[PDB]
Protein backbone atom coordinates (compact mmCIF):
# COMPACT_ATOMS: atom_id res chain seq x y z
CA UNK A 1 0.00 0.00 0.00
CA UNK A 2 1.23 3.23 -1.27
CA UNK A 3 0.38 7.14 -1.26
CA UNK A 4 2.16 9.77 -3.10
CA UNK A 5 2.11 13.58 -2.94
CA UNK A 6 4.08 14.64 -5.93
CA UNK A 7 5.23 17.69 -4.59
CA UNK A 8 7.83 18.32 -1.69
CA UNK A 9 6.84 22.35 -1.81
CA UNK A 10 4.04 24.93 -2.96
CA UNK A 11 4.68 28.14 -2.45
CA UNK A 12 1.74 30.85 -2.97
CA UNK A 13 0.37 34.31 -2.70
CA UNK A 14 -2.33 35.43 0.05
CA UNK A 15 -5.86 34.92 -1.79
CA UNK A 16 -3.95 32.58 -4.51
CA UNK A 17 -5.92 29.23 -5.27
CA UNK A 18 -4.23 25.83 -3.78
CA UNK A 19 -4.62 22.16 -5.21
CA UNK A 20 -2.01 19.23 -2.96
CA UNK A 21 -2.39 16.07 -5.10
CA UNK A 22 -2.88 12.60 -3.57
CA UNK A 23 -2.70 9.60 -5.47
CA UNK A 24 -2.89 5.88 -3.68
CA UNK A 25 -2.15 3.15 -5.06
CA UNK A 26 -3.93 0.15 -2.63
CA UNK A 27 -5.36 -3.03 -3.35
CA UNK A 28 -8.93 -2.55 -1.26
CA UNK A 29 -11.53 0.15 -0.90
CA UNK A 30 -9.31 2.33 0.98
CA UNK A 31 -10.46 4.62 3.40
CA UNK A 32 -8.17 8.38 2.63
CA UNK A 33 -7.35 11.32 5.22
CA UNK A 34 -5.94 14.51 5.60
CA UNK A 35 -3.93 16.01 8.36
CA UNK A 36 -2.42 19.35 8.55
CA UNK A 37 1.01 20.13 10.87
CA UNK A 38 1.81 23.52 11.80
CA UNK A 39 5.46 24.70 13.31
CA UNK A 40 5.60 23.45 16.91
CA UNK A 41 2.34 21.11 16.93
CA UNK A 42 1.74 17.73 15.72
CA UNK A 43 -0.52 16.96 13.10
CA UNK A 44 -4.32 17.83 13.38
CA UNK A 45 -6.99 16.10 11.57
CA UNK A 46 -8.98 17.48 8.81
CA UNK A 47 -11.19 15.07 7.31
CA UNK A 48 -12.15 11.59 6.02
CA UNK A 49 -13.61 10.07 2.99
CA UNK A 50 -13.83 6.25 2.26
CA UNK A 51 -16.26 5.96 -1.04
CA UNK A 52 -15.71 7.35 -4.16
CA UNK A 53 -17.58 10.84 -4.92
CA UNK A 54 -17.75 11.52 -0.87
CA UNK A 55 -16.37 15.03 -0.12
CA UNK A 56 -14.76 16.00 2.99
CA UNK A 57 -14.43 19.68 4.33
CA UNK A 58 -13.21 21.76 7.25
CA UNK A 59 -11.65 25.02 7.59
CA UNK A 60 -12.31 26.30 3.85
CA UNK A 61 -10.21 23.25 2.17
CA UNK A 62 -12.14 20.06 0.20
CA UNK A 63 -11.22 16.84 -0.89
CA UNK A 64 -13.26 14.57 -3.46
CA UNK A 65 -12.77 10.98 -3.56
CA UNK A 66 -12.25 9.73 -7.43
CA UNK A 67 -11.73 6.37 -7.64
CA UNK A 68 -11.09 6.07 -10.96
CA UNK A 69 -7.54 8.01 -10.94
CA UNK A 70 -7.13 6.72 -7.20
CA UNK A 71 -6.93 10.30 -6.20
CA UNK A 72 -8.07 12.40 -2.81
CA UNK A 73 -6.67 16.09 -3.87
CA UNK A 74 -6.60 19.02 -1.55
CA UNK A 75 -7.63 21.71 -2.47
CA UNK A 76 -8.39 25.78 -1.07
CA UNK A 77 -10.12 28.88 -2.90
CA UNK A 78 -8.29 30.95 -1.01
CA UNK A 79 -5.28 30.46 1.03
CA UNK A 80 -4.01 33.10 3.65
CA UNK A 81 -0.95 33.34 5.53
CA UNK A 82 -1.92 31.12 8.57
CA UNK A 83 -2.56 28.42 6.31
CA UNK A 84 1.22 28.01 5.75
CA UNK A 85 1.75 24.50 7.55
CA UNK A 86 2.71 20.76 6.04
CA UNK A 87 -0.43 18.59 4.97
CA UNK A 88 -0.08 14.80 4.91
CA UNK A 89 -2.10 12.55 2.87
CA UNK A 90 -2.88 9.03 5.03
CA UNK A 91 -4.71 5.71 4.17
CA UNK A 92 -6.16 3.22 6.63
CA UNK A 93 -8.53 -0.06 6.40
CA UNK A 94 -11.68 0.96 7.48
CA UNK A 95 -12.31 -2.51 7.98
CA UNK A 96 -11.34 -3.36 11.85
CA UNK A 97 -9.03 -5.79 10.44
CA UNK A 98 -6.46 -4.81 11.38
CA UNK A 99 -2.60 -3.69 11.28
CA UNK A 100 -3.70 -0.92 13.15
CA UNK A 101 -1.65 1.48 10.74
CA UNK A 102 -2.52 4.46 8.70
CA UNK A 103 0.00 4.67 5.71
CA UNK A 104 1.29 8.76 5.32
CA UNK A 105 2.46 10.61 2.46
CA UNK A 106 5.59 12.36 2.52
CA UNK A 107 3.75 15.17 3.14
CA UNK A 108 3.32 18.75 1.28
CA UNK A 109 4.91 22.00 2.75
CA UNK A 110 2.99 25.18 2.07
CA UNK A 111 4.59 28.61 2.55
CA UNK A 112 2.22 31.43 1.69
CA UNK A 113 3.69 34.76 1.60
CA UNK A 114 1.97 38.02 1.81
CA UNK A 115 0.81 40.76 -1.22
CA UNK A 116 3.12 43.74 -0.29
CA UNK A 117 1.27 46.53 -1.81
CA UNK A 118 3.54 49.33 -0.91
CA UNK A 119 6.89 48.12 -1.54
CA UNK A 120 10.53 50.05 -0.58
CA UNK A 121 13.18 48.34 -0.01
CA UNK A 122 16.20 49.44 2.26
CA UNK A 123 19.54 47.76 3.86
CA UNK A 124 19.79 49.42 7.32
CA UNK A 125 22.65 49.37 9.82
CA UNK A 126 21.78 49.06 13.60
CA UNK A 127 24.16 48.55 16.33
CA UNK A 128 24.94 47.17 20.35
CA UNK A 129 27.50 47.84 22.84
CA UNK A 130 26.30 45.63 25.46
CA UNK A 131 28.57 42.64 23.67
CA UNK A 132 28.60 41.91 20.21
CA UNK A 133 32.11 41.84 18.14
CA UNK A 134 29.89 42.48 15.67
CA UNK A 135 27.06 44.78 13.81
CA UNK A 136 24.36 43.57 12.10
CA UNK A 137 22.29 44.64 8.73
CA UNK A 138 18.00 44.73 8.36
CA UNK A 139 17.29 44.06 4.70
CA UNK A 140 13.63 44.61 5.11
CA UNK A 141 10.40 46.20 3.18
CA UNK A 142 11.23 44.26 -0.03
CA UNK A 143 8.48 42.02 -2.40
CA UNK A 144 7.69 38.51 -1.91
CA UNK A 145 9.27 38.23 -5.36
CA UNK A 146 13.01 38.73 -4.05
CA UNK A 147 14.97 35.58 -2.66
CA UNK A 148 17.72 35.83 -0.07
CA UNK A 149 20.79 33.68 -1.31
CA UNK A 150 22.81 32.82 2.09
CA UNK A 151 26.35 33.91 1.84
CA UNK A 152 29.56 33.61 0.09
CA UNK A 153 31.75 34.62 2.70
CA UNK A 154 32.04 31.74 6.03
CA UNK A 155 32.53 34.30 8.24
CA UNK A 156 29.11 36.16 7.67
CA UNK A 157 25.46 34.56 8.85
CA UNK A 158 22.52 35.78 6.79
CA UNK A 159 19.05 34.26 7.62
CA UNK A 160 16.29 33.66 5.06
CA UNK A 161 13.05 36.22 4.18
CA UNK A 162 10.65 36.22 6.84
CA UNK A 163 7.39 37.89 7.60
CA UNK A 164 5.82 40.46 10.31
CA UNK A 165 2.72 41.24 10.64
CA UNK A 166 1.60 44.37 13.07
CA UNK A 167 -1.68 44.26 13.59
CA UNK A 168 -3.41 47.41 14.46
CA UNK A 169 -2.08 48.68 11.38
CA UNK A 170 -2.89 45.89 8.44
CA UNK A 171 0.39 45.57 7.56
CA UNK A 172 2.37 42.97 6.62
CA UNK A 173 6.77 43.35 5.92
CA UNK A 174 9.78 41.16 4.68
CA UNK A 175 13.09 41.27 6.59
CA UNK A 176 16.11 39.43 6.36
CA UNK A 177 19.60 39.90 8.76
CA UNK A 178 22.87 39.79 8.25
CA UNK A 179 25.75 39.88 10.44
CA UNK A 180 29.83 39.38 10.51
CA UNK A 181 31.90 38.54 13.82
CA UNK A 182 34.86 40.92 12.05
CA UNK A 183 35.54 43.82 9.80
CA UNK A 184 35.03 44.09 6.17
CA UNK A 185 31.35 44.30 6.93
CA UNK A 186 29.81 47.41 5.34
CA UNK A 187 25.92 46.86 4.94
CA UNK A 188 26.09 47.71 0.90
CA UNK A 189 28.41 44.40 0.91
CA UNK A 190 25.75 42.38 3.35
CA UNK A 191 23.64 40.87 0.24
CA UNK A 192 26.00 40.81 -2.71
CA UNK A 193 25.25 37.65 -3.02
CA UNK A 194 21.11 37.88 -3.44
CA UNK A 195 19.44 39.50 -6.23
CA UNK A 196 17.93 42.63 -4.93
CA UNK A 197 15.95 45.50 -6.54
CA UNK A 198 17.42 48.05 -8.51
CA UNK A 199 15.87 50.42 -6.33
CA UNK A 200 17.25 49.29 -2.97
CA UNK A 201 17.75 52.13 -0.39
CA UNK A 202 21.22 52.61 1.51
CA UNK A 203 20.91 55.88 4.11
CA UNK A 204 24.47 56.07 6.10
CA UNK A 205 24.57 56.06 9.60
CA UNK A 206 24.88 59.25 12.71
CA UNK A 207 25.60 63.00 11.24
CA UNK A 208 27.96 65.39 9.92
CA UNK B 1 -7.30 17.92 26.30
CA UNK B 2 -7.62 13.98 25.40
CA UNK B 3 -4.33 12.55 25.60
CA UNK B 4 -1.47 14.30 27.71
CA UNK B 5 2.44 12.59 27.32
CA UNK B 6 5.52 12.91 29.07
CA UNK B 7 8.15 13.42 29.08
CA UNK B 8 7.42 16.83 26.28
CA UNK B 9 11.09 16.87 25.49
CA UNK B 10 14.47 14.90 26.72
CA UNK B 11 18.51 15.26 25.96
CA UNK B 12 19.74 11.34 25.27
CA UNK B 13 23.04 10.52 25.09
CA UNK B 14 23.79 8.08 22.03
CA UNK B 15 23.27 4.62 22.64
CA UNK B 16 20.84 4.60 25.57
CA UNK B 17 17.44 3.89 26.74
CA UNK B 18 14.21 6.56 28.05
CA UNK B 19 10.60 5.50 29.24
CA UNK B 20 7.90 7.52 27.53
CA UNK B 21 4.28 7.92 28.99
CA UNK B 22 0.89 8.48 27.42
CA UNK B 23 -2.76 8.81 29.11
CA UNK B 24 -5.97 9.01 27.04
CA UNK B 25 -8.07 10.79 29.33
CA UNK B 26 -11.65 9.49 27.16
CA UNK B 27 -12.81 5.86 26.56
CA UNK B 28 -14.84 7.16 23.46
CA UNK B 29 -11.19 6.77 21.10
CA UNK B 30 -10.19 3.43 23.81
CA UNK B 31 -7.57 2.17 20.64
CA UNK B 32 -4.03 3.70 21.00
CA UNK B 33 -1.25 4.33 18.96
CA UNK B 34 2.48 4.97 18.83
CA UNK B 35 3.48 6.83 15.75
CA UNK B 36 7.07 8.42 15.25
CA UNK B 37 8.47 11.69 12.99
CA UNK B 38 11.84 11.35 11.31
CA UNK B 39 14.06 14.31 11.59
CA UNK B 40 12.97 14.17 7.58
CA UNK B 41 9.74 14.98 8.96
CA UNK B 42 8.75 11.74 7.69
CA UNK B 43 5.20 9.83 10.13
CA UNK B 44 5.55 6.12 10.38
CA UNK B 45 3.13 4.21 12.34
CA UNK B 46 5.03 2.25 15.39
CA UNK B 47 2.26 -0.15 17.27
CA UNK B 48 -1.71 0.34 17.81
CA UNK B 49 -2.47 -1.57 21.26
CA UNK B 50 -5.68 -2.38 22.58
CA UNK B 51 -6.27 -4.24 25.31
CA UNK B 52 -3.96 -4.35 28.76
CA UNK B 53 -0.89 -6.26 28.99
CA UNK B 54 -0.36 -6.53 25.48
CA UNK B 55 3.44 -6.35 24.57
CA UNK B 56 4.84 -5.18 21.04
CA UNK B 57 8.31 -4.70 19.62
CA UNK B 58 9.92 -3.20 16.82
CA UNK B 59 13.03 -2.09 15.24
CA UNK B 60 13.69 1.11 13.10
CA UNK B 61 16.53 2.86 11.10
CA UNK B 62 17.24 4.97 14.36
CA UNK B 63 15.81 3.14 17.20
CA UNK B 64 14.51 -0.01 18.90
CA UNK B 65 10.94 -0.11 20.48
CA UNK B 66 9.25 -1.55 23.21
CA UNK B 67 5.29 -0.32 23.53
CA UNK B 68 2.92 -1.69 26.40
CA UNK B 69 -0.59 -1.16 27.18
CA UNK B 70 -0.61 -1.11 31.43
CA UNK B 71 -4.24 -0.10 31.49
CA UNK B 72 -7.27 1.14 29.49
CA UNK B 73 -6.00 4.53 30.06
CA UNK B 74 -1.77 4.22 30.39
CA UNK B 75 -0.18 3.39 27.15
CA UNK B 76 3.97 3.09 27.40
CA UNK B 77 6.95 2.97 24.79
CA UNK B 78 10.51 2.18 25.97
CA UNK B 79 13.16 3.83 23.23
CA UNK B 80 16.48 2.25 23.36
CA UNK B 81 19.79 2.12 21.28
CA UNK B 82 18.47 5.35 18.84
CA UNK B 83 21.24 6.75 16.78
CA UNK B 84 18.82 9.77 15.15
CA UNK B 85 16.32 12.21 16.86
CA UNK B 86 12.55 11.56 16.31
CA UNK B 87 9.33 13.22 17.86
CA UNK B 88 7.07 9.94 19.06
CA UNK B 89 3.31 10.88 19.17
CA UNK B 90 0.71 9.10 21.15
CA UNK B 91 -2.78 8.65 19.13
CA UNK B 92 -6.17 7.33 20.36
CA UNK B 93 -9.15 6.30 17.57
CA UNK B 94 -13.00 4.97 17.86
CA UNK B 95 -11.18 1.66 15.79
CA UNK B 96 -8.50 0.39 13.65
CA UNK B 97 -6.74 2.58 11.23
CA UNK B 98 -9.01 3.35 8.98
CA UNK B 99 -12.69 3.57 11.04
CA UNK B 100 -12.50 6.64 12.47
CA UNK B 101 -9.94 8.91 12.57
CA UNK B 102 -5.99 9.24 14.30
CA UNK B 103 -6.42 12.00 17.37
CA UNK B 104 -1.93 12.98 17.82
CA UNK B 105 -1.03 14.20 21.21
CA UNK B 106 1.50 17.00 22.08
CA UNK B 107 4.82 14.79 21.49
CA UNK B 108 7.46 13.93 22.85
CA UNK B 109 10.68 15.17 20.91
CA UNK B 110 13.84 13.08 21.44
CA UNK B 111 17.36 14.96 20.64
CA UNK B 112 20.31 12.71 20.08
CA UNK B 113 23.85 13.61 21.07
CA UNK B 114 27.22 11.37 20.24
CA UNK B 115 29.08 13.57 23.08
CA UNK B 116 27.82 15.63 25.65
CA UNK B 117 30.54 18.49 26.04
CA UNK B 118 29.34 19.82 22.85
CA UNK B 119 26.95 20.98 24.57
CA UNK B 120 26.26 25.59 25.29
CA UNK B 121 24.01 27.61 25.87
CA UNK B 122 23.49 30.32 23.18
CA UNK B 123 24.74 34.48 23.95
CA UNK B 124 21.93 36.55 23.24
CA UNK B 125 22.13 40.15 22.09
CA UNK B 126 19.59 42.97 21.49
CA UNK B 127 20.06 45.76 18.35
CA UNK B 128 18.38 48.91 18.51
CA UNK B 129 16.26 49.90 15.79
CA UNK B 130 18.72 52.79 13.14
CA UNK B 131 17.97 56.08 13.01
CA UNK B 132 17.56 56.01 9.43
CA UNK B 133 15.07 53.37 9.59
CA UNK B 134 13.17 55.43 11.93
CA UNK B 135 12.98 58.62 9.60
CA UNK B 136 12.22 56.69 6.76
CA UNK B 137 9.17 54.51 7.47
CA UNK B 138 8.22 55.37 11.38
CA UNK B 139 8.97 52.08 12.29
CA UNK B 140 11.39 50.94 14.46
CA UNK B 141 12.54 47.11 14.31
CA UNK B 142 14.98 45.28 17.26
CA UNK B 143 16.63 42.59 16.27
CA UNK B 144 17.98 39.83 18.62
CA UNK B 145 20.59 37.33 18.09
CA UNK B 146 21.00 34.01 19.46
CA UNK B 147 24.53 32.63 19.42
CA UNK B 148 26.65 30.01 20.30
CA UNK B 149 24.11 26.84 21.21
CA UNK B 150 24.12 23.55 20.73
CA UNK B 151 22.21 21.74 20.34
CA UNK B 152 19.56 23.23 18.47
CA UNK B 153 16.26 23.18 21.10
CA UNK B 154 15.65 26.96 21.85
CA UNK B 155 12.34 28.28 21.92
CA UNK B 156 12.59 32.59 21.59
CA UNK B 157 10.04 35.33 22.66
CA UNK B 158 9.84 38.99 23.04
CA UNK B 159 8.33 40.91 26.12
CA UNK B 160 7.34 44.46 25.90
CA UNK B 161 6.85 46.21 29.69
CA UNK B 162 6.42 42.98 31.12
CA UNK B 163 4.16 41.18 29.17
CA UNK B 164 4.83 38.41 26.16
CA UNK B 165 4.21 40.21 22.89
CA UNK B 166 3.38 37.75 19.26
CA UNK B 167 2.10 40.69 16.84
CA UNK B 168 4.78 42.46 15.12
CA UNK B 169 7.86 40.01 16.09
CA UNK B 170 9.00 37.27 13.04
CA UNK B 171 11.37 34.61 14.52
CA UNK B 172 13.18 32.67 11.95
CA UNK B 173 11.67 29.04 10.79
CA UNK B 174 14.82 27.06 11.75
CA UNK B 175 18.23 28.14 13.21
CA UNK B 176 21.34 28.33 10.89
CA UNK B 177 25.00 26.54 11.22
CA UNK B 178 27.79 28.41 12.24
CA UNK B 179 30.43 25.82 11.30
CA UNK B 180 28.09 24.75 8.08
CA UNK B 181 29.36 20.87 7.92
CA UNK B 182 30.81 19.85 11.12
CA UNK B 183 28.00 17.50 12.91
CA UNK B 184 28.63 18.81 16.03
CA UNK B 185 28.27 22.32 15.03
CA UNK B 186 26.61 25.22 17.29
CA UNK B 187 23.33 27.47 15.77
CA UNK B 188 22.49 30.85 15.59
CA UNK B 189 19.20 32.04 15.61
CA UNK B 190 17.42 35.80 14.26
CA UNK B 191 14.37 37.35 15.26
CA UNK B 192 12.64 40.82 14.52
CA UNK B 193 10.28 42.92 16.81
CA UNK B 194 8.78 46.04 15.05
CA UNK B 195 6.69 49.04 16.61
CA UNK B 196 6.27 52.39 15.74
CA UNK B 197 8.91 54.71 16.00
CA UNK B 198 7.08 56.59 18.43
CA UNK B 199 6.03 53.59 20.71
CA UNK B 200 10.34 53.40 20.90
CA UNK B 201 10.73 56.81 21.48
CA UNK B 202 8.88 56.29 24.36
CA UNK B 203 11.76 55.83 26.98
CA UNK B 204 9.18 54.55 29.62
CA UNK B 205 9.04 51.52 27.09
CA UNK B 206 11.09 48.28 27.70
CA UNK B 207 12.16 45.35 25.23
CA UNK B 208 13.54 41.83 26.45
CA UNK B 209 14.66 39.47 23.89
CA UNK B 210 14.02 36.01 26.03
CA UNK B 211 15.80 32.41 24.73
CA UNK B 212 14.80 28.95 26.79
CA UNK B 213 17.29 26.88 26.32
CA UNK B 214 17.03 22.88 26.70
CA UNK B 215 19.97 20.96 27.88
CA UNK B 216 22.03 18.91 30.41
CA UNK B 217 18.86 17.34 32.94
CA UNK B 218 18.79 17.73 36.32
CA UNK B 219 22.09 15.71 36.92
CA UNK B 220 23.47 14.22 34.13
CA UNK B 221 27.94 13.12 33.80
CA UNK B 222 29.51 16.95 33.84
CA UNK B 223 33.21 15.85 34.37
CA UNK B 224 34.16 19.24 32.56
CA UNK B 225 35.69 22.19 35.18
CA UNK B 226 33.51 25.24 32.91
CA UNK B 227 30.08 25.64 34.31
CA UNK B 228 27.18 23.03 32.91
CA UNK B 229 25.39 24.21 30.71
CA UNK B 230 22.15 23.08 31.84
CA UNK B 231 18.59 24.58 30.84
CA UNK B 232 17.95 28.01 31.51
CA UNK B 233 16.54 31.18 29.85
CA UNK B 234 19.81 34.07 28.32
CA UNK B 235 17.93 37.63 27.97
CA UNK B 236 19.26 40.65 26.55
CA UNK B 237 17.30 43.49 26.89
CA UNK B 238 16.90 47.68 25.71
CA UNK B 239 15.07 50.52 26.75
CA UNK B 240 13.37 53.28 24.35
CA UNK B 241 15.44 56.01 23.66
CA UNK B 242 13.86 59.30 23.29
CA UNK B 243 16.89 60.56 21.52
Amino acid sequence: DSVTQTEGQVALSEEDFLTIHCNYSASGYPALFWYVQYPGEGPQFLFRASRDKEKGSSRGFEATYNKETTSFHLQKASVQESDSAVYYCALGDPTGANTGKLTFGHGTILRVHPNIQNPDPAVYQLRDSKSSDKSVCLFTDFDSQTNVSQSKDSDVYITDKCVLDMRSMDFKSNSAVAWSNKSDFACANAFNNSIIPEDTFFPSPESS
Amino acid sequence: TLLEQNPRWRLVPRGQAVNLRCILKNSQYPWMSWYQQDLQKQLQWLFTLRSPGDKEVKSLPGADYLATRVTDTELRLQVANMSQGRTLYCTCSAGRGGYAEQFFGPGTRLTVLEDLKNVFPPEVAVFEPSEAEISHTQKATLVCLATGFYPDHVELSWWVNGKEVHSGVCTDPQPLKEQPALNDSRYALSSRLRVSATFWQNPRNHFRCQVQFYGLSENDEWTQDRAKPVTQIVSAEAWGRAD
